[PDB]
């Protein structure tokens, strides 16, 4: 009995994050209580390190095999291995990033599809390359816009594969992806971290069009390249507790990282409205969504 | 079951609270299962409501357990039956918005009439009780005379909405 | 293409001064057109240039007396100046203006600039502010004497202001080796210059020499024969 | 404005753009020879003109920081000019002045003998009661030539006008004197000589009326 939603390697996952984050990338200022916090904070560059799950001995994980497992379902082939496999844990908002490819068919997951306030994981075919970077140094010389650059093409198709999956779980209704009704700032905006910096990006680009089916579909042709605009901040919104926290700039010149995206967090609206159509949002935050993203198909047991 | 009044442009804080005393998922929506807000993680997120641009929370609270939802300039369209999903638990409200204006000329001279109105939400069935500066009364289901206007009427009037054994009170000064 | 300016060389102290250029080869509504000066003593300055969609752009510091314009029929530019005064005194130069762009980064962003070259100039015309009486050259030949098998020939062109007065030789005929002079300025202020040519002595009485002299201030044309 | 450089003929000139640059530049050189039109000789940063040598050459804008400049390998004699570095980078705004400009002058040429030319009071001149005479100075370096007149083994005491010499398309300096006198004054001798000197070496000559 599996049970993505509700497992506990997913906390302690989050846990290890949480505590890599210190020592890694130290806040000058957490602000609480208000407890005010302080602490020095030496300009790093940071690049997360793959982390292992491990079962203590006397206890197990078992490794569903299923290659298009739900996560919450019995599971009929199943395996027993020490430790997960190494799971690079980026902490990001609104795409999923270098996370392992889903074998075969594109997966969709919710803890409850009918619920709208439940997130619904996307799990991915192949992956889709965007490339991020913050140009001028910082303003000396040039003043340049720091930026993230997908495929318009490969976007598409990738649109057209989460197309095919969610029609099947919403009866056929046209779906409609649209931004992020309201919220805080790094979850309006795909917000993630390249060599230390914390980029904002505008994903609204990503999520403009209409489909009836997975072809005829509106508002999905344009240029060949997707530029995404991003602003950069320092002082930000905390994900691993509530309060703002001041962050160090990194050592300087051009911040250049290229992500897989190997995932979406969605969110539909629903409620009683109908028209027959289903709206889609990304969200994220919750970063446990991110690690049950990699962590569906392993569960500890007693032995 | 809570019944919640409100004025027009008022602020309501509908209270919400966990069995933890710490901070996890909770979303806020309306009648209609639209999303009205909620939290992901540390973040607050708006859902695509009417209450959107007004709607908002206490997220210093979040941390025991704490998630209130707060609108501020209420309008009586966002009278309605809120709900709080936290923790498989499915706290109810309704909120009652009421509005009761003059729109007086600010010089009623004397002889003249009030003139004063009650904006209701549907499904409402409010009572209105005025009682004047020196003592007079006048009942309203809906609307509000004053059959003859004297000087002694002037002055700061004191209004009791009454709705669902609760009660809320305008105060309006007149000429 | 090829640009030829012309203007008054005089202009009078509280008037408006006026030159222009006519190009040759292409179309004058093809080009970027730009205006360009050198006052004595003074850098070159910038005027102002106007583009091929005739849209106009003046350098800030000509206060705005400045007026560039396109006539497309007689297929010439011009340019007015307001109000001049003794420091509007300089040579005008019309050249071709050509707007390049200098992509730094990502165009959507609008992370470029764009700058301006002038490959193509005019000779350039001199003009003088000035309330004096303007005046044309009278030339008088300067006969061959009679080392082998050349000698040598010219014109004297006295009294003509103002600079510059131009000479040929045969009409255009006679390119090598013709040495026109620097002129000379009088203590009556007028200049007076000379231009000679080495050719052989066995060409003397058969070959017949004429100079021309073009004097456009004034606008006096002349030719004159040099004979032993 | 006019900042001067002097370089060795055949050496190497390096003349930097009086202005830095803040930020991606098109920087544009311009040579000028007064009295003539500016040529253009460098566009984008490094690119060439047709009709303009190799020897001319700008500095590409590939890193941050490296400093604008021309540079004439092997300058020849006809190098002498103003030379003028406009400046465009993406922080400043449009560029509006060209700038200082840099006079070149070419040290030190060869030695040239001046090449001299007199000339009688023409007929048609002569007619009309004037009687100049023009002695013609040529192709010489240093432009440096004294002239006086002759008249006849006496210094003429009047009417004599030089002019300061000026270089020219051969690169090497032209003067110009012209003695002016009365017809009678010019037949009351009976020679007229003007002597050019040119670094101590003096050359003369001599017309008489006819
Ligand atoms: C996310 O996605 C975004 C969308 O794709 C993406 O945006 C891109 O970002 C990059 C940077 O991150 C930008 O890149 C730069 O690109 C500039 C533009 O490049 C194009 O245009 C130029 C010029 O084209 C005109 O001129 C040439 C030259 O004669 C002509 O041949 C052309 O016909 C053309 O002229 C016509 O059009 C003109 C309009 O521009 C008209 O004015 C004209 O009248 C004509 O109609 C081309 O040269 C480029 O092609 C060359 O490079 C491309 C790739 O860029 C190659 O594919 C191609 O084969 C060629 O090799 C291209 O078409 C560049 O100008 C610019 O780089 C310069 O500046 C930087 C810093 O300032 C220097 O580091 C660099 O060295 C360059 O400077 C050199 O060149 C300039 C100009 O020549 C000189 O002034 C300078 O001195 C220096 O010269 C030296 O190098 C030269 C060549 O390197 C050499 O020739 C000289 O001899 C000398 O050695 C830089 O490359 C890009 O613009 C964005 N693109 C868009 C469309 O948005 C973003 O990057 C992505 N980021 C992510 C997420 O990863
Ligand atoms: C990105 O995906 C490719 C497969 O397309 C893989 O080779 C590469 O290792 C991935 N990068 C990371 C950082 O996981
Ligand atoms: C899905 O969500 C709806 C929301 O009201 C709920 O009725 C239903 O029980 C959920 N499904 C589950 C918990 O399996
Ligand atoms: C992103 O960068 C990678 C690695 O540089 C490259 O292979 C890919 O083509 C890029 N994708 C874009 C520019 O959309
Ligand atoms: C996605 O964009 C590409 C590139 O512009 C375009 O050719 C294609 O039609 C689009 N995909 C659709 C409409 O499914
Ligand atoms: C970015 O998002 C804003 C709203 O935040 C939207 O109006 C705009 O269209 C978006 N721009 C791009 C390039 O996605
Ligand atoms: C979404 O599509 C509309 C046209 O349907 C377009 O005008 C708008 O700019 C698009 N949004 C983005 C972010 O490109
Ligand atoms: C994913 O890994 C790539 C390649 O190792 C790296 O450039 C990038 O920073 C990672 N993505 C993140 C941290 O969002
Ligand atoms: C689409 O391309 C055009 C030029 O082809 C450009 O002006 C525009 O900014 C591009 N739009 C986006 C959203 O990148
Ligand atoms: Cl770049």
């Amino acid at each position: 009995d599996f049970n993505m939603w509700k497992n506990n390697m997913v906390e302690q996952m989050q846990e290890d994050v949480i505590n890599l984050w210190d020592q890694s990338l130290k806040p000058c200022v957490k602000l609480t209580g208000g407890s005010v916090i302080t602490q020095a904070c030496p300009k790093v560059s940071f690049e997360p390190i793959p982390i292992h799950y491990c079962a203590p001995a006397g206890f197990a994980i078992l490794k569903c095999n299923n290659k298009t497992f739900n996560g919450k379902g019995q599971c009929k082939n199943v395996s027993t291995v020490q430790c997960t496999h190494g799971i690079r844990p980026v902490v990001s908002t609104q795409l999923l990033l270098n996370g392992s490819l889903a074998e075969e068919k594109v997966v969709i997951r919710s803890d409850n599809f009918t619920d709208n306030a439940k997130t619904i994981i996307v799990q991915l075919n192949e992956s889709v390359k965007i490339n991020c970077t913050r140009p001028s140094n910082n303003i000396i010389g040039d003043i340049r816009q720091a930026h993230c650059n997908i495929s318009r093409a490969q976007w598409n198709n990738t649109l057209k594969q989460i197309v095919e999956k969610l029609r099947e779980q919403f009866n056929n209704k046209t779906i409609v992806f649209t931004h992020s009704s309201g919220g805080d700032p790094e979850i309006v905006m795909h917000s993630f971290n390249c060599g230390g910096e914390f980029f904002y990006c505008n994903s609204t680009q990503l999520f403009n069009s209409t489909w009836n089916d997975t072809e005829k579909s509106s508002g999905t042709e344009g240029n060949d390249t997707i530029i995404l605009p991003c602003r950069i901040k320092q002082i930000i919104n905390m994900w691993q507790e509530v309060g703002k926290a001041m962050y160090a700039p990194p050592i300087k010149g051009q911040i250049r990282c290229s992500s897989n995206i190997t995932g979406l967090l969605l969110t539909r609206d629903g409620g009683k409205n109908e028209s027959e159509i289903e709206i889609f949002r990304p969200g994220g935050g919750d970063m446990r969504d991110n690690w049950r993203s990699e962590l569906y198909k392993y569960k500890v047991v007693k032995i | 079951k809570k019944v919640v009044l409100g004025k027009k442009g008022d602020t309501v804080e509908l209270t919400c609270t966990a069995s933890q005393k710490k901070s996890i998922q909770f979303h806020w929506k309306n009648s209609n299962q639209i999303k009205i807000l909620g939290n992901q993680g540390s973040f607050l997120t708006k859902g695509p409501s009417k209450l959107n641009d007004r709607a908002d929370s206490r997220r210093s609270l979040w941390d025991q357990g704490n998630f209130p939802l707060i609108i501020k300039n209420l309008k009586i369209e966002d009278s309605d039956t809120y709900i709080c999903e936290v923790e498989d638990q499915k706290e109810e409200v309704q909120l009652l918005v009421f509005g009761l204006t003059a729109n007086s000329d600010t010089h009623l001279l004397q002889g003249q009439s009030l003139t004063l109105t009650l904006e209701s939400p549907p499904g409402s069935s409010p009572s209105v009780q005025c009682r004047s500066p020196r003592g007079k009364n006048i009942q309203g289901g809906k609307t509000l005379s004053v059959s003859q206007l004297e000087l002694q009427d002037s002055g700061t009037w004191t209004c009791t909405v009454l709705q669902n054994q609760k009660k809320v009170e305008f105060k309006i000064d007149i000429v | 293409v090829q640009l030829q300016e012309s203007g008054p060389g005089l202009v009078r102290p509280s008037e408006t001064l006026s030159v222009t250029c006519i190009v040759s080869g292409g179309s004058i509504s093809n080009y970027y057109w730009t205006w360009i000066r050198q006052s004595p003593g003074k850098g070159l300055e910038w005027i102002g240039y106007i583009s091929d969609r005739e849209t106009t752009t003046y350098n800030p510091s000509l206060n705005s007396r400045a007026v560039i314009s396109r006539d497309t029929s007689k297929n010439q530019l011009s340019l007015q100046l307001r109000s001049v005064t003794t420091a509007d005194t300089a040579i005008y130069f019309c050249a071709t203006a050509r707007r390049g762009q200098r992509i730094y980064g990502v165009v959507s962003f609008g992370e470029f600039f764009y700058y301006y070259y002038m490959d193509v100039w005019g000779k350039g015309t001199a003009v003088t502010v000035s309330s004096a009486s303007t005046k044309g050259p009278s030339v008088f030949p300067l006969a061959p004497s009679s080392s082998g098998g050349t000698a040598a020939l010219g014109c004297l062109v006295k009294d003509y202001f103002p600079e510059p007065v131009t000479v040929s030789w045969n009409s255009g005929a006679l390119t090598s080796g013709v040495h026109t002079f620097p002129a000379v300025l009088q203590s009556s202020g007028l200049y007076s210059l000379s231009s000679v040519v080495t050719v052989p002595s066995s060409s003397l009485g058969t070959q017949t020499y004429i100079c021309n002299v073009n004097h456009k201030p004034s606008n006096t044309k002349v030719d004159k024969k040099v004979e032993p | 404005y006019v900042s001067p450089l002097s370089v060795a003929l055949g050496e190497t000139a390096r003349i930097s753009c009086g202005r830095q640059a803040l930020g991606s530049r098109a920087v544009q050189w311009y040579q000028h020879k007064p009295g003539q039109a500016p040529i253009l000789l460098i566009y984008n940063n490094q690119d060439r003109p047709s009709g303009i040598p190799e020897r001319f050459s700008g500095t590409p804008d590939i890193n941050f920081g490296t400093t604008a400049t021309l540079t004439i390998s092997g300058v020849e004699v006809g190098d002498e000019a103003d030379y003028y570095c406009h400046m465009w980078d993406s922080r400043s705004g449009f560029s509006w002045s060209f700038g200082g400009a840099t006079r070149l002058t070419v040290l030190s040429q060869p030695k040239a003998a001046p090449s001299v030319t007199l000339f009688p009071p023409s007929s048609e001149e002569l007619q009309a009661n004037k009687a100049t005479l023009v002695c013609l100075i040529s192709d010489f370096y240093p432009g440096a030539v004294t002239v006086a007149w002759k008249a006849d083994s006496s210094p003429v005491k009047a009417g004599v006008e030089t002019t300061t010499p000026s270089k020219q398309s051969n690169n090497k300096y032209a003067a110009s004197s012209y003695l002016s006198l009365t017809p009678e004054q010019w037949k009351s001798h009976k020679s007229y000589s003007c002597q050019v000197t040119h670094e101590g070496s003096t050359v003369e000559k001599t017309v008489a009326p006819t």
